[PDB]
DNA sequence: CAATGAAACGGAACAGTCAG
DNA sequence: CGTTTCATTGTTGTTCTTAGTATATA
DNA sequence: TATATACTAAGAAC
């Protein structure tokens, strides 16, 4: 393909209180596995092809911000060429005292609809 | 009268350059849930038409200030304020105004008579 | 990776036509 | 007629240069 | 003890 073009992937976790604190066992948990896959996967793209662009997105969410001041939807860290200063963002939530705050900074986790969700990513 | 909001509005000209698509898909997103269809035969109070009639119309409380320039004020037959702007586009989308600090049209006439008519009057320096 | 170019559009004004 | 948008040409990565430090050899 | 000979490892140039 057009070799200037750059390779694009935009990250998408369900913030209900559906995975927010499911926990079946205490070995795991969902958003703690989705956001370690993002870190992972960030912080490997970071020297892989730091050319490209990444993006995470929250749908679901009670505080809202995005481009056209949705409902439940949040653009935690835009488009743009990857960066420690967002692998610090991400790493903000990694944890349980992290999952406090990501709770009770966006939300619970209200209703939602992919078809917006599609829409504003 | 002072303290009090402007409650009707005379149509100047028409504006559909000067922003971007993604500024344009924002204001429209705005706006949707505002616009009500027109009708010749029963317009708005607030809003009085000349010869030019739109194909939707919004309440004034629920619309956006938008900053326009133009190359001056020529006479018209399609709008009521007996003149219109010769290339006219958005500057910026006034987000930080609110409806009614729309101008009036004593600032309209006195922009018109000004210059004769021309809007730019000030040198460079 | 973007500055440079176009092309595409947005009215502005005119008049002839058709309806009525 | 003016404004906006898009697409394309310049863009570079690599090789070689010098460096620096390395040591043993005479 | 002196001398250079070797190397790698830098560099920047294009």
């Amino acid at each position: 393909y057009k070799y200037s073009g750059r390779d694009s992937l935009i990250f998408l976790v369900d913030a209900s209180k559906a995975m927010f604190e499911s926990q079946s066992e205490d070995e795991l948990t969902p958003f703690d596995m989705s956001i370690q896959c993002i870190q992972s996967v960030y912080i490997s793209k970071i020297i892989s092809s730091d050319r490209d662009l990444l993006a995470v997105v929250f749908y679901g969410t009670e505080k809202d911000k995005n481009s056209v001041n949705f409902k439940n939807i949040y653009v935690l860290q835009e488009l743009d060429n990857p960066g420690a200063k967002r692998i610090l963002e991400l790493d903000q939530f990694k944890g349980q005292q992290g999952q406090k705050r990501f709770q009770d900074m966006m939300g619970h986790g209200s209703d939602y609809s992919l078809s917006e969700v599609l829409w504003v990513c | 009268p002072p303290g009090e909001k402007p409650s009707v509005f005379h149509t100047l000209s028409r504006v559909g350059s000067g922003c971007t698509m993604k500024e344009l898909y924002d204001l429209g997103l705005k706006l949707a849930k505002y616009w009500k269809p027109f009708h010749r035969k029963a317009p708005p109070s607030s809003i009085l038409c000349g010869t030019e009639k739109p194909e939707v119309y919004i309440e004034p409380c629920n619309s956006v200030i938008v900053q326009i320039k133009a190359a001056e004020i020529v006479p018209s037959d399609m709008y009521k304020t007996g003149c219109t702007l010769r290339f006219p586009r958005i500057e910026k989308i006034r987000d930080d105004k609110e409806w009614h600090e729309c101008m009036t049209l004593d600032d309209l006439e006195q922009l018109r008579g000004k210059a004769s008519g021309k809007l730019a009057s000030k040198h460079l320096y």
